[PDB]
């Protein structure tokens, strides 16, 4: 366990940069974060970084598993973006260099180890842009070659 | 040992200075005597000017008579949001700065009108930071809840379906006592068409000096207010008990007086003399606390109960063998000069939880729907720091309040 | 508390020097003397509708607003004419002509900044402000016109304090101007918007309720006006005083405004007897709400009869029983089930002062938002499309700066009204 | 979500949830004794008992804060997604007889979410990126790698952008002795 | 534009709209919960919550400001061409009997215009200027072409120049092995 | 983001002079530009800018896309410009060296921004017309020696 990189004000000018959008950002303040997170307001901001990461929708968080066997589907909706946001974050969390997340965190978030999760977060969404750039490069590249050859043939 | 009494609304403030005169009236201590033990608080400020005007003027503390010159409003929202919340610290302030002067109490008898703005609202808020600041103590809230079919304020439910359910995760003991049901009493137990609000006060001034103040005096059966909560609550819920009073003959006409208390006690259970509009019409009793003052023999007592623990057409819940707390004080009662009360030599004070009021709060919910059907007033308090949140999360509230009150009785 | 009173144009003013030859006596307020008060009591609350300066000089915190001088140079050379201070004044010597366009876009629009002034500095004065008081006529220029103006501005600077309007709709029968419905459809417009609550007097209501009620053979408008007058001294001044159970312009609101529109009610005075003779004293009770809800006795043109009512506030004043008043309300809810609304389990308002009016033993002024004030508008907006129509004279208005969707828009704005309102007789 | 579609008052519907609760309870290892009887009225210290343990399934090794139950037992159901809320007054009186109906329903729920829970740790795609990456499979998989070398203290990523030219030379059938061999 | 063609008191009607309002909104991952029955009277807060997510489909990450929106929501309505005004009264009261049936049908014509330039976002000739341009599309092609080299510090256009001439040749057959020729 | 090069009163001499005409140019004053801009001037300014350099005419601006299906065709004219002028500034803008275009720009214009704007389209105005009369020229002498084709055959 490193320092993270931000401290909570920070934090929320990166978020607001990089993640979260119009209303949602602008009403984003340090006190949602610290030093008692708002756990909904950790939910937007981990959903949406699944999202624009992993090109995933508000609607993929609502599958219900096929072998569970409830009595009333329709009484679980409210648990099923909790059950897979925690399942995404169980993949993307150790990418972002955080390896020790848990259920808890979402549930009942302490100040400390949030602020670490989304310096990671933060941290990685810099280093994917960089490498964008020298993506979409490289897909113009051949692409652009693709189409030098249907305008060959 | 000593109990509080925050007086909020023009009315628990009317009724305040009721309850509060027929206390030195039986105490010996004049205009000018000791000293109060408690506030009142009114965001209109001619009416607690008018405790600062007439009687009882100086047997106050300019520091227990909170005001805010501002304005009252008949709305929930506003006098509990809004505006009321500017005032509630200070008032606060003396309910902790009275709590403090005196040594080891049992809690504060407030005194509210349910169906006003700063009655409802208001103490919505006071009991409610109290429940936090002492929850180590009573919070028996003395209420006078809507007359059946004679209410006055235009909204009146919506006041009082916000001040029972913002309350009620927070009293201990609410003692009620019906405006209108009190007006039968004038007219048939002591014939006067010509009952001032100054009277319903002098009666509820009395059930009251039952409660409290003799109560808390010596005697040979005492009841601590914990007692009640403790012998009159079967449920959290802030479980709110009837007020009733037995000698209720006028001064003037009848003359019979000498009821022994084989009659008096048979008196409290007909339904005809009850400060509430909730005629047992069903409602089983399921806890009672006679509480009788003057003359009385504990065998007279243990038998005139023992007769109505067999009468049986007085259905007490089942779950629950004997629920008949006999409080026996010696100090009879004390009737006003020359008010319009007989003056006996012994009275009951029966006070009681009755599956009866599943009606009353029934009737008083279903008031409330038929506006909000409609959003009537709605924008009144919205436009007052309160959402549809509030008043549709705060309806549901006292369903469970109907379901409650149906549950722990008609079933056995 | 407080309020800060309105004369806009002459009507509005006319009966300024009634309500304020009233409520005075009613606060033992002599001319430019001080508080020869019979009691102590009309004094505690008076503040509410003045100031203290020199310490005998206690003057009317109203203002005087009007193009016309003659008029203010009536009221003001007449009997209480010299009580209000100058600053009160705000004349407009250019021509009053009798156009709402002309006394709301061109005339009035400039001597608007010099009231607003004082508006303020009438506001400011001390303590806490409740809402301010606005009579005139919509059967004018300086009156709907101007003053529907004035609102529309005060209704800007203080979003808070209320505003109750006192205007005369132009009676049926007969109208006392000929563009009445262009003045009058274009200030109800501006009053559906801004007060928030309006007391409509007409007068025809009040001949006819002073004619028959009050034998009286003469009516002249001193009279007219002075009945009004009582009741306006009734609703507020009144609730300013002690009570078993005191209201307060917001209680009267808050109980008695069931939609934001901010509707009109239709007052009603209790002891309305002809002198010597009927000087019945039959007025125990019954006999006031006998009175007070009956069709006649209602100041408005319509009969409640003719539809339901919303919210109803029994503002009375004399020493009465909180039983023999809660009570016959009720009966009076029963009797009358018909027409009272039922989505409202409780329609009215019981209101209970202590002190009554000076020299009376027992009154009870009617505050009734009843929606047969459909059949008011309606009228008003029928005599406004018929001569639209035509555009009879409308080059008075636009040769003033006007506009063709202007006429269009309030008639639609207060038709629509009538429409709502009829969302409830059902 | 907003009127329950529960039985909440049928007493076969109260008598199913229990059995439901009784059977979890002794088919997952509860440490006490539990039986249809003994859950009929159960006490608050039971109660949590038997909360503190089916939450355990979500939040290893859970241990309820040693006071405000009645404030922390709602708080969970709310922030778990149940559509009901659960009054501060219910949780002093779990066991009373117009409240267990509700509570025992509540953890039957309760038991519902850890099922779905489990079942997610077995089994439950998005190509293009809202930001303009096309491929995104193909993205990720590069960007993950060259996280891994940049922690790693790596300056330049030539093994990353060869790999990257290999699949993007299969992807558009394309090089040098094609391009320009025609 | 002028009298509504719309059955707005028609409860059939009012009923349609709410449908393609609760419709759209679930269709489109509104993110709370909505319904036939959550919808026939919004509270204030609702309406602003739902307006914000229709307008956003217009102007992404749009917010209302944090005052006056009874002032804002017409504006909009007014600046995006809806034919009938939107008074500030309905704006504080937009859940109320008479009131809602003239907002939804606004939202309703709000989801037409987002259809309508979602559309717009496909597919939907000037070939001569009013400044006596002949063959503008030729024009604009030199001239955007030219800014290009402008723009990048170029003094002279030969190449487009050049290439301006080529295709002039084209539609004039024309140049001097053929005018000289003869 | 380099500086305009005009401020809001040599903007209004500009447009007056190569946008605006008549009535329309006589109207347009500072203060309804700046600092606060009237939409519905800025959208006869923008869309007459497109007309001038597409040859583009009102008409074109209430086109109704196929695959819309409305239901009251008729009550959506009022919206189709705004729609229309968006879809063409999308491409248009670039081309004045402006890439930050948004719907906000029309619907809910910012002085600055909107400043920035019209100084883009008023620098490329000056530049087409200089292209103008080097294109004429050639015109001209392409046409002439079309004519001394048909006089020579
Ligand atoms: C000897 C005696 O008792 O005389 C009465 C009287 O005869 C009657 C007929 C009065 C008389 O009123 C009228 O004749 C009248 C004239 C024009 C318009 C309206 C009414 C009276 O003039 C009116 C006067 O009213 C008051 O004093 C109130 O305080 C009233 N004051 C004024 O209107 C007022 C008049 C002049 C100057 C200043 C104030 C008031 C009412 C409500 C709110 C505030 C004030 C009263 C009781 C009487 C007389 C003097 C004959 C009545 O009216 C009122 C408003 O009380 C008419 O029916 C009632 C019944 C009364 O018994
Ligand atoms: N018994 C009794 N009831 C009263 C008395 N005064 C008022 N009430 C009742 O209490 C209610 C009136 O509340 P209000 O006086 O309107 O209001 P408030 O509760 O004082 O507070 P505000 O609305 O802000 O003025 C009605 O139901 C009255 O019937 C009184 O002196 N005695
Ligand atoms: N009750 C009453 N109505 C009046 C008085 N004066 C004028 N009116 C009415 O007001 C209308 C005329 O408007 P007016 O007051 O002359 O307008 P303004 O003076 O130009 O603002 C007519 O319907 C009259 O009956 C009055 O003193 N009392
Ligand atoms: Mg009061
Ligand atoms: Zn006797």
């Amino acid at each position: 366990l490193s320092f993270p990189r931000y401290n909570v004000a920070e934090i929320v000018i990166h978020i607001r940069n990089k993640i979260l959008t119009g209303a949602d950002g602008k009403n984003l303040t340090k006190n949602d974060l610290y030093p008692n997170p708002k756990p909904e307001v950790l939910h937007m901001i981990y959903m949406r970084a699944l999202q624009i990461v992993y090109g995933i929708r508000l609607e993929h968080f609502y599958m219900m598993p096929v072998n569970s066997g409830v009595m009333y589907p329709h009484l679980m909706e409210g648990f099923l973006p909790f059950s897979n946001l925690v399942t995404h974050l169980d993949s993307f969390l150790p990418i972002c260099r955080v390896n020790d997340f848990e259920t808890a965190d979402i549930l009942c978030p302490k100040a400390k180890r949030t602020s670490r999760f989304l310096s990671g977060i933060i941290n990685f969404i810099h280093f994917r842009e960089a490498c964008r750039e020298t993506y979409m490069e490289f897909l113009w590249q051949y692409k652009s070659s693709a189409d030098k050859m249907q305008q060959l043939n | 040992r000593e109990c509080i009494s925050i007086h909020v609304g023009q009315a628990g403030v009317q009724i305040g200075n009721a309850c509060w005169e027929l206390y030195c009236l039986e105490h010996g201590i004049q205009p000018d005597g000791h000293v109060p033990r408690a506030v009142f608080v009114d965001l209109e400020p001619t009416v607690i000017d008018e405790v600062r005007t007439g009687t009882y003027r100086q047997l106050f503390h300019p520091e227990q008579l909170i005001t805010g010159k501002e304005d009252a409003a008949n709305n929930y929202a506003r006098g509990h949001y809004t505006i009321g919340k500017e005032i509630i610290d200070l008032v606060l302030d003396r309910i902790r700065k009275l709590a403090d002067q005196c040594t080891g109490l049992q809690g504060f008898s407030v005194f509210h009108s349910f169906g006003g703005g700063t009655g409802s609202g208001f103490t919505s808020l006071l009991m409610e930071r109290l429940s936090v600041d002492y929850g180590k103590k009573s919070k028996l809230e003395f209420s006078i809840y809507p007359a059946p079919q004679v209410s006055t304020a235009v909204v009146e439910p919506y006041n009082s379906i916000l001040t029972t359910h913002t309350t009620l995760e927070h009293s201990d003991c609410a003692f009620m006592v019906d405006n209108e049901a009190i007006y039968d009493i004038c007219r048939r137990n002591l014939d006067i068409e010509r009952p001032t609000y100054t009277n319903l006060n002098r009666l509820i001034g009395q059930i009251v000096s039952s409660i409290t103040a003799s109560l808390r005096f010596d005697g040979a059966l005492n009841v601590d207010l914990t007692e009640f909560q403790t012998n009159l609550v079967p449920y959290p819920r802030g479980h709110f008990p009837l007020a009733t009073y037995a000698p209720v003959i006028s001064a003037e006409k009848a003359y019979h007086e000498q009821l022994s208390v084989a009659e008096i006690t048979n008196a409290c259970f007909e339904p005809a003399n009850q400060m509430v509009k909730c005629d047992p019409r069903h409602g089983k009793y399921m806890a009672c606390c006679l509480l009788y003052r003057g003359d009385v023999v504990p065998k007279d007592v243990n038998a005139a109960i023992a007769t109505i623990k067999t009468k049986r057409t007085i259905q007490f819940v089942d779950w629950c063998p004997t629920g008949f707390k006999v409080g026996i004080n010696y100090e009879p009662p004390t009737v006003v000069p020359g008010g319009d009360l007989a003056k006996v030599q012994r009275a009951v004070c029966m006070l009681s939880n009755t599956t009866a009021i599943a009606e009353a709060w029934a009737r008083l919910d279903h008031k409330f729907d038929l506006m909000y059907a409609k959003r009537a007033f709605v924008h009144w308090y919205v436009g007052e720091g309160m959402e549809e949140g509030e008043f549709s999360e705060a309806r549901e509230d006292m369903a469970a309040l109907e379901k409650d009150y149906e549950e722990v009785g008609v079933d056995s | 508390r407080e309020i800060v009173h309105i004369q806009a144009g002459q009507c509005g003013n006319q009966i300024g020097a009634k309500f304020w030859e009233v409520i005075s006596d009613e606060h033992g307020i002599d001319p430019t003397g001080s508080y020869h008060g019979d009691s102590d009591l009309q004094l505690e609350r008076i503040n509410v509708y003045y100031n203290e300066a020199a310490g005998n000089k206690y003057v009317p915190r109203a203002i005087l607003v009007d193009l016309e001088p003659g008029t203010m140079d009536s009221v003001r050379s007449g009997p209480f004419g010299q009580i209000f201070r100058p600053d009160n004044f705000v004349f407009g010597q250019s021509g009053a002509g009798n156009n709402w366009a002309k006394g709301h876009y061109t005339e009035g629009a400039e001597l608007v900044d010099s009231v607003l002034d004082v508006v303020r500095k009438e506001s400011e004065s001390c303590d806490c402000l409740q809402g301010f008081q606005l009579t005139h006529s919509l059967g004018g220029g300086t009156g709907s016109g101007m003053g529907t103006l004035l609102i529309s501005k005060i209704r800007e600077e203080y979003p808070d304090r209320i505003m109750n309007t006192f205007s005369v709709v132009p009676s049926p029968k007969v109208s006392d101007t000929v563009v009445e419905p262009y003045n009058a459809t274009l200030s109800v417009h501006q009053l559906v918007e801004n007060t928030d609550e309006t007391y409509c007097i007409d007068n025809e209501a009040l001949y006819d309720i002073c004619f028959r009620t009050l034998k009286l053979t003469t009516p002249t408008y001193g009279d007219l006006n002075h009945l009004v007058s009582a009741t306006m001294s009734g609703v507020t001044t009144c609730l300013r005083f002690p009570g078993q159970l005191n209201a307060d312009l917001r209680k009267l609101a808050v109980n008695m405004v069931p939609f934001p529109r901010l509707h009109f009610f239709m007052p009603g005075f209790a002891p309305l007897t002809s002198r010597g003779s009927q000087q019945y004293r039959a007025l125990t009770v019954p006999e006031l709400t006998q009175q007070m809800f009956d069709a006649k006795n209602m100041m408005a043109a319509c009969d409640p009869r003719h539809g339901r009512y919303l919210t109803v506030a029994a503002v009375f004043r004399g020493r009465m029983s909180m039983k023999e008043v809660d009570e016959q309300m009720l009966n009076v809810q029963n009797k009358n089930s018909s027409y009272f609304v039922e989505w409202i389990p409780n329609n009215v308002k019981t209101a209970v002062c202590d002190i009554p009016p000076r020299g009376l033993k027992m009154s009870a002024t009617f505050i009734g938002n009843s929606t047969a004030i459909q059949e008011l508008f309606k009228r008003i907006s029928e005599q406004f499309t018929a001569m639209f129509r035509r555009k009879a004279f409308l080059h008075w208005y636009t040769g003033e700066g006007m506009d063709e969707m202007e006429f269009t828009e309030a008639e639609s704005n207060m038709n629509d009204l009538v429409s709502e309102y009829q969302q409830y007789q059902d | 979500m907003i009127k329950d579609p529960r039985p909440l008052n049928d007493k076969a519907f109260i008598q199913q949830c229990i059995r439901q609760l009784c059977e979890f309870l002794t088919e997952n290892g509860y440490a006490h004794n539990v039986s249809m009887k003994s859950l009929q009225a159960p006490s608050v210290k039971d109660f949590l008992k038997i909360f503190t343990f089916l939450y355990g399934f979500l939040c290893p090794s859970y241990e309820l804060p040693d006071t405000k139950f009645e404030e922390e037992v709602p708080r969970i159901f709310k922030d778990l997604g149940y559509p009901f809320a659960l009054s501060k007054s219910s949780m002093y009186t779990v066991g009373a007889p117009h409240t267990w109906p509700h509570i025992v329903a509540a953890l039957v729920w309760l038991i519902d979410c850890i099922k779905i829970h489990t079942a997610m740790k077995e089994s439950s795609w998005g190509e293009e990126t809202e930001d303009g990456i096309m491929h995104n499979k193909l993205f990720l998989d590069y960007t993950i790698k060259c996280y891994e070398s940049f922690m790693s203290g790596a300056d330049s990523f030539d093994e990353m952008n060869a790999e990257l030219q290999s699949k993007l030379k299969d992807l558009f059938n394309v090089d040098a002795f094609k391009l320009e061999s025609l």
